[PDB]
């Protein structure tokens, strides 16, 4: 009678402390549905300054609809508190499993990591990176099924802009996240992904030291133990997983494409595959038909004229989608017609423009030929500027971001970036005309 | 509308008083450190105290209020922005809060400063242009790019003073690397 | 029948712009020999033009452009085209255009019919699409494009009564006053057939009558990739030379063929047009993607 109650949930048992909150497991007054509940102090939020982060991580969770990824089912305000209603999966964590087992059996360890990669894949489509993978932050539910859970590292990633905040634990975060460098999001993922391949079929890390800096140089290092007991097979998709370059390092395409991988594979986990399209709601092609006719289409599809509209959409991209070599240029049969032959040679591209001069001496150099040209900038950082010059024909302001980088010991680069928010000119004309007023300059 | 009660202090017997409930010993259940309630209070001013030992208290994180004779108790606002999550999340944010383009260079350091700028990342370094593309397919047909090379200008040395630039923008749902050629 | 119209109509130029594509663009303040070297280096056949001055793109820079400017300043093999190494692409319009035409573009969000209509109307090849919103050039939309995306979707509709009917029985093409280069041939008169006549391509005829090869707009631009435009004495054959090795022979078709198989053909070849055919293998004219289209949408 005296319980404390949030909804028509009776508050139990801390399933877990989280990144941000506490987890309680929650069951209904009256049938004893559960829940789990994850309770955010409002305080705790503002003294952090983590306000932006929430309210980002609630957005997406409720956008989020995958079988392999914890249900947000309602977020509860209070004056002191929020309490966000999720899925209950009562196997627990999947590194308890893992404990329990000493090591995973090639089957089941790959059906999971075929599971958590599905989830995983759902989330970089999204633009978000979750940047906390680890068997603790991955659930199992009573039929086996895993489940990615902990969003608070997260992190949406935009066009042109890279990330550089250090999160998760060391045994999982791969070697650029260590190091304090900028990365682009989605290769930082594949490496945790690795790290749990290999904790899945071994029941140990690759990469584990009692001396921190030690461990730091280990993954740096990249080199890790292969057992016996593994085939070929899996130890190449481990070690592509594994690389320490993040260009050499593999993506979710290349692991969909490894035989290993691909055995005894559902067809329904990923997009374009044969049960994908059958069995999968797309929500990019339920926008397009709100234009044309805003209202649920769910009725006619559980046949109804509003069902087709859906369905011919979505026969359209499969045949654009099936036609790849018209969309996508293959990677280096008879040559195309108009290919053209060489001139007489071959000069290569760079980006923005080099300087071997001090950092602070190439700064000034660019304050000095803005000046001259009538531009205006904020100084949000001693390297990156945002600048802005009025076109005089169409009247409109165009904005570029300036970004000085360190290429080596004695080199650095002038890194210009446009930002979009013209009917008489062109936006790409525009970046293109300031960039080349401040490289003469220069 | 719900409204949370949790005494973070310590205590073997914790009860709840307020003008809520006219001022009567309300007895709040322990987790394993917490004595939590949750009432449905409506919108408005509310005063409330805690009974913890035998012993009259307040929290100290929480608003005080002493009355005329001296009596201290916790006030709080119950607000209709409480009820809905992102109407909550408004309020908080320029609670936290609480400039123009300009002409003027960006001094060296606050204090002298050595620090340098931040390390290349290795993915703007894959330029498409540079890639050769295979003979099978159209020659105006490129890769699919990197999100994170997107609005990045790439450029050619000048050479008979006309100089060219590129850069990859999005369309939609597909993208476009322009080039422009320009005398300088 | 009328299928395909009404297939134009529903799908928009969006649809068939690729995932991931390059577009060249020149100021019109650029020399024009510097312009048409880069159409070879991005390996291009048009570029958008951008007036700086005017801030808005102007027009569209071709490899009928280059044909244009070698006809009307070649003198001899001995003497520099002077106009082509000094002239800016601006100066060139100038006494090209002496005729102040418009930007013929398309947007996005517009229809493939009204790019069809547009292309057969202003009797174009090559078309850009250009954002209303952002002012952007994204594509240079052409015949062989729209073709094939057509090519993708046939199995979506029912066919139509006229794709099982003969290229006779439709008469589909040209089949009169048929543009005809011969084996010797000069590089500077084909050019002025090129000029006169405004087609995009020249059947190549042996000494016996035989059509040995197929002189096309676009191979006139091996002569700035291997900087041979500077002697335009040479015959069509020395100037088809390198591509001798690697080439299956001249693309045709025969008047008893179905429209259908006509359309498969040229949508796989990725070439303009087919030189038509009758029952023995003698030349009846020309159908080319402008006559497909034409009947396929327009009509
Ligand atoms: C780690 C942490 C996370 C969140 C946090 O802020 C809150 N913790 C909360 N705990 C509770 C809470 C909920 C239920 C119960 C409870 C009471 C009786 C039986 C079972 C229960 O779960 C105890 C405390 C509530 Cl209602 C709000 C909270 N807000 C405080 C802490 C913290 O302990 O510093
Ligand atoms: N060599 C040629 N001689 C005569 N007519 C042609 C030739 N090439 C194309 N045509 C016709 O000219 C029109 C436009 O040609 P095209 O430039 O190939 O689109 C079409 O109606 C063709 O049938
Ligand atoms: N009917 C044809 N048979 C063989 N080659 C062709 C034919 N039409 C065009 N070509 C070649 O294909 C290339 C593309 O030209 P176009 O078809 O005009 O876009 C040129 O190099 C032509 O020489």
């Amino acid at each position: 009678d005296g319980r404390v109650k949030i909804g028509h949930y009776v508050l139990g048992d801390t399933l877990g402390v989280g990144t941000f909150g506490k987890v309680k497991i929650g069951e209904h007054q009256l049938t004893g549905h559960k829940v789990a509940v994850k309770i955010l102090n409002r305080q705790k939020i503002r003294s952090l300054d983590v306000v932006g982060k929430i309210k980002r991580e609630i957005q997406n969770l409720k956008l989020f609809r995958h079988p392999h990824i914890i249900k947000l089912y309602q977020v509860i305000s209070t004056p002191t508190d929020f309490f966000m209603v999720m899925e209950y999966v009562s196997g627990g964590e999947l590194f308890d499993y893992i404990c329990k087992h000493g090591r995973v059996e090639e089957m089941e360890a790959r059906r999971l990591f075929q599971q958590i990669l599905s989830a995983v894949d759902y989330c970089h489509r999204h633009m978000v990176v979750h940047r906390d993978l680890k068997p603790e932050n991955v659930l199992l539910d009573a039929h086996m099924n895993a489940k990615i859970a902990d969003f608070g590292l997260s992190n949406m990633m935009s066009d042109g802009e890279f990330l550089r905040t250090s999160c998760g634990s060391p045994n999982y975060a791969a070697p650029e996240v260590i190091s304090g460098r900028l990365y682009a999001g989605p290769e930082v993922d594949i490496w945790s992904c690795g790290v749990i391949l290999y904790a899945l079929l071994c029941g140990t890390l690759p990469f584990d030291d009692e001396h921190v800096p030690t461990l730091f140089k280990k993954i740096r290092g990249g080199v890790f133990y292969i057992p016996e007991y593994l085939n070929r097979s899996v130890a190449t998709l481990l070690m592509h997983m594994l690389q320490v370059d993040p260009l050499k390092r593999a993506t979710i395409k290349d692991i969909r494409e490894h035989e290993w991988f691909k055995q005894g594979l559902p067809s329904y986990l990923f997009p374009e595959d044969p049960s994908y399209d059958a069995n999968v709601i797309d929500d990019e092609a339920v926008k397009e038909v709100c234009e044309k006719f805003e209202s649920e289409v769910m009725n006619s599809l559980y046949q109804d004229q509003l069902a087709v509209a859906y369905h011919l959409i979505i026969d359209n991209r499969r045949i654009m989608n099936q036609a790849s070599e018209f969309y996508l240029a293959s990677s280096p049969l008879k040559p195309h017609p108009e290919r053209m032959p060489p001139l007489i040679k071959k000069a290569k591209w760079h980006l923005g423009i080099r300087s071997q001069s001090k950092p602070y001496d190439i700064m000034a150099e660019v304050y000095r030929a803005m000046k001259q040209l009538d531009f205006e900038w904020k100084v949000v950082n001693a390297y990156h500027l945002r600048v802005r010059r009025k076109n005089p024909v169409t009247g409109n302001y165009v904005k570029m971001s300036l970004q000085l980088y360190l290429v080596d010991n004695r080199s650095y680069l002038l890194d210009f970036k446009s930002i979009d928010d013209p009917r008489l000119g062109s936006h790409t004309m525009d970046f293109f005309e300031m960039c080349a007023s401040l490289i003469t300059t220069l | 509308r719900p409204t949370v009660f949790r005494w973070t202090g310590g205590g073997k017997e914790v009860y709840l008083s307020g003008s809520f409930n006219n001022w009567s010993k309300l007895p709040l259940t322990r987790s394993h450190n917490n004595f939590v309630a949750i009432l449905d209070l409506p919108e408005g001013e509310h005063q409330y105290k805690f009974f913890v030992d035998g012993q009259w208290t307040h929290d100290p994180s929480e608003p005080i209020v002493t009355s005329q004779l001296g009596t201290v108790n916790n006030i709080i606002q119950v607000k209709k922005t409480d009820f809905e999550v992102f109407d909550a999340l408004m309020v908080d944010s320029q609670k936290c809060s609480d400039g123009p383009y300009h002409q003027e260079p960006y001094v060296c350091k606050p204090e002298e400063r050595f620090r340098a700028p931040p390390i290349l990342p290795p993915h703007l370094l894959q330029v498409i242009l540079n890639k050769d593309t295979g003979i099978s397919c159209d020659p105006a047909l490129l890769p699919e790019p990197n999100h994170v090379m997107l609005n990045h200008l790439y450029a050619l040395s000048i050479k008979d003073g006309v100089m060219v630039l590129s850069a990859t923008h999005r369309y939609k749902k597909k993208y476009v690397t322009t080039l422009l050629y320009k005398p300088i | 029948n009328s299928v395909y119209t009404s297939f134009m109509k529903s799908h928009r130029c969006y649809d068939l712009i690729p995932t991931s594509s390059k577009l060249v663009v020149f100021d019109t303040s650029l020399q024009v020999k510097k312009a048409f070297f880069a159409l070879v280096t991005n390996g291009v056949r048009a570029a958008p033009l951008w007036d700086s001055k005017k801030q808005s793109f102007v027009g569209m820079l071709t490899i009928t452009d280059f044909i244009n400017i070698l006809h009307r300043y070649y003198k001899s093999a001995l003497v520099q085209i002077y106009e082509l190494e000094e002239h800016k692409i601006e100066t060139w319009r100038e006494v090209y255009l002496q005729s102040f035409k418009p930007l013929v573009c398309i947007s996005p969000n517009a229809s493939l019919f009204d790019a069809v209509s547009s292309l057969i109307r202003n009797k174009i090849h090559r078309l850009p699409v250009i954002d209303p919103e952002s002012g952007n050039t994204l594509y240079i939309l052409t015949h062989k494009r729209i073709l094939k995306f057509l090519k993708l979707f046939i199995t979506e509709f029912p066919k139509p009564e006229f794709m099982s009917k003969s290229l006779e029985e439709l008469q589909i093409g040209t089949y009169a006053n048929i543009a005809m280069v011969r084996t010797t041939t000069p590089v500077y008169v084909a050019l002025g057939i090129f000029v006169q006549h405004r087609v995009s391509a020249l059947p190549v005829v042996d000494e016996k009558g035989r059509v040995v090869d197929i002189y096309s707009k676009f191979d006139v631009i091996n002569l700035a990739a291997e900087k041979t435009y500077n002697n335009l004495d040479v015959s069509v054959t020395k100037a088809l030379q390198h591509r001798s090795h690697y080439f299956e022979g001249v693309l045709k078709c025969y008047l008893h063929e179905t429209l259908e198989t006509i359309i498969n053909r040229l949508v796989e070849a990725e070439v303009h047009r087919l030189v038509v055919v009758d029952e023995n293998d003698v030349v009846k004219g020309i159908v080319s993607l402008s006559d497909i289209l034409q009947a396929l949408v327009l009509t």
